[PDB]
RNA sequence: AGCCAGGAUGUUGGCUUAGAAGCAGCCAUCAUUUAAAGAAAGCGUAAUAGCUCACUGGUCGAGUCGGCCUGCGCGGAAGA
């Protein structure tokens, strides 16, 4: 496994293909090319869910294309959906926006288990019910 | 550089001498802030 | 830092976990990346839980203040960054070599692997342990 | 919460000047049927004590040619503009 | 700029400003401005000093001007002999007294009230210092 | 005093989709891994990135800070 290179992450709802005004430059900054991310972008796209932000590696080399594996979507946009309410921060203690149990986050916890990490599954629940906490939504535990 | 007569530390490089009996503040990250007398 | 209290606190617990224990190993990540943090420590939640006290601290006085009252030899391994960390469930168990095992795997170094005590030995791979 | 402290002999606005420009400053102690007593003090120490709010409220014990006398802080007089006492007022 | 609404009379005498101030203890705020010198402070210098700290603290805390001028001072056009009558009322001013609270303030971190006294400070003639309320 | 030293994956997180995104404007001010880390004190960005301050830290080796009370001095201080 090799240091820092460069690959720097940064993209937007995987749907969206080539994205020019949300990344645009920063997606070829490098010596890698644009209409790769399309085609390549979207093997993968297509197996879980179309509408979802999720990251994926692109360590780069000198040959053309570059090496990648994928992760995990973040936690606030999976915090929609499954949340109910579009927004969550905003005023949160002066004005508590939303509220989500521990049964719900703790179920949604362990399915990121393959990137996430941690202990038990216990250790990790917790977490990503905190990930709730900040968008005015005072776990109901 | 100043000569005002109330010289200060503007930011934190900033650092008070006194040489030859006046009081300077020589800096590293912006000349500007360096500064005679007062 | 906090006062005399909450630094002896930390040591007589330190010290507590000698006496319900037996094997160590060390680990110094010189170059260490928060990706291996959760893989060595990691599999202490796979032994069982957050017992196992890693710490860190092996200051010429600091750790080395309990050593007099328990396990004399490990004054020596003072020089250099080492971390004792102390197991509990099973005399001799398996997480010795995966520091070891660790170093190989994505760590850049791991203080060249020397060991603590159990038969007072030093820088020794061992794969003969109770299993 | 203990205050050793001299019994005054010379007072008015002289001596209280001259005492209270020597790092001491005037007191006085009343209550009771007994007579009242005026306590020349240091000023060091009770600059320090009235920075505790206990003071303000809890029972002091004023040590006076031996014997220790139980009061509380009625009234208090500060400098105008510095932060240093003049005149302390204690109930007993 | 603050001055009494309707007066007595128009003109007064000037006075002498001696002695020690009155209103030295901190009274309805938590903190304050307290003058250590002496000397006296117009209308403007006031409204100045409020300014600097209303706009120091943002809409945040409250503040009490414990100082208002009710003294008028009079001055003598340019140009013009003695004499002829006494001048004609052009500005107030307080009679600020060693000791005096000139300002209050209130529901503010300690080390951001001070921060707001000093730009009030700053423009005002006499010499102050920061004073907190005290119990007795 | 120094000083090879750590100071996170999702946070493009919500909300005015022109991005606010630890540091412009709306509060929260997560909790994990833990030897530690505020979802952040400042710099830097069209925003990121990237530097850091609190802090876990590894050393050296015991005195160090930040205010009061202040008696003498210092600058501010240019004319025929
Ligand atoms: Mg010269
Ligand atoms: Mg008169
Ligand atoms: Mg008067
Ligand atoms: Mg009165
Ligand atoms: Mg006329
Ligand atoms: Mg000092
Ligand atoms: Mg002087
Ligand atoms: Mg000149």
């Amino acid at each position: 496994a090799k240091k820092v290179q460069a690959y720097v992450k940064l993209q937007v709802a995987a749907g969206m293909a080539n994205p020019s005004p949300p990344v645009g430059p920063a997606l070829g900054q490098q010596g890698v090319n644009i209409m790769e991310f399309c085609k390549a972008f979207n093997a993968k796209t297509d197996s879980i869910e179309k509408g979802l932000p999720i990251p994926v590696v692109i360590t780069v080399y000198a040959d053309r294309s570059f090496t990648f594996v994928t992760k995990t979507p973040p936690a606030a946009v999976l915090l929609k959906k499954a949340a109910g309410i579009k927004s969550g921060s905003g005023k949160p203690n002066k004005d508590k926006v939303g509220k989500i149990s521990r049964a719900q986050l703790q179920e949604i916890a362990q399915t990121k288990a393959a990137d996430m990490t941690g202990a038990d599954i216990e250790a990790m629940t917790r977490s990503i019910e905190g990930t709730a906490r900040s968008m005015g939504l005072v776990v109901e535990d | 550089m100043k000569v005002r007569a109330s010289v200060k530390k503007l930011c934190r490089n900033c650092k008070i001498v006194k040489r030859d009996g006046v009081i300077r503040v020589i800096c590293s990250a912006e000349p500007k802030h360096k500064q005679r007398q007062g | 830092m906090a006062l005399n209290l909450q630094d002896k606190q930390a040591i007589v617990a330190e010290v507590s976990e000698v006496a319900k224990g037996a094997l160590s190993a060390v680990v110094a990540d010189s170059r260490g990346v928060t990706v291996d943090k959760m893989t060595e420590l990691r599999k202490a939640g796979r032994e069982a839980g957050v017992y196992m006290r890693v710490v860190r601290n092996t200051l010429l006085r600091r750790a080395v203040e309990g050593t007099p009252f328990e396990c004399l030899k490990d004054a020596f391994v003072g020089p250099t960054l080492i971390a004792y960390s102390m197991e509990h469930p099973g005399a001799a168990a398996r997480l010795f070599k995966e520091f070891a095992k660790a170093n190989a795997k994505f760590e850049v170094k791991a203080a060249a692997f020397e060991g603590e005590l159990i038969p007072a030995s030093q820088i020794d791979r061992l794969a003969t342990l109770p299993t | 919460f203990t205050i050793n402290a001299e019994v005054r002999k010379e007072q008015g606005k002289g001596a209280s000047r001259r005492l209270r420009a020597a790092n001491k400053f005037p007191a006085i102690i009343y209550g009771g049927k007994e007579a009242p007593l005026a306590i020349e003090l240091d000023h060091d120490k009770v600059m320090n004590m009235q920075a505790k709010a206990e003071f303000y409220s809890e029972v002091l014990t004023i040590v006076v040619d031996g014997k220790e006398i139980k009061v509380k802080a009625q009234d208090v007089q500060r400098h105008p503009y510095k932060p240093k006492l003049q005149h302390i007022d204690f109930v007993r | 700029m603050l001055q009494p609404k309707r007066t007595k009379f128009r003109k007064m005498h000037k006075g002498r400003n001696r002695g020690l101030a009155q209103g030295t203890d901190v009274s309805f705020g938590s903190f304050g401005l307290k003058a250590v010198g002496r000397g006296r402070l117009t209308a403007r210098q006031i409204e100045a000093a409020r300014r600097a700290m209303t706009r120091a603290v943002k809409r945040q805390g409250k503040i009490w001007i414990r100082v208002f001028p009710d003294k008028p001072i009079t001055e003598k056009p340019l140009a013009v002999r003695m004499g002829k009558g006494k001048g004609n009322v052009e500005y107030w001013v307080a009679l600020i007294q060693p000791g005096k609270v000139l300002y209050e303030m209130d529901g503010v971190p300690e080390e951001l009230a001070r921060e707001a006294f000093k730009l009030a400070a700053a423009k005002l003639p006499i010499k102050t210092t920061f004073v907190t309320k005290t119990v007795m």
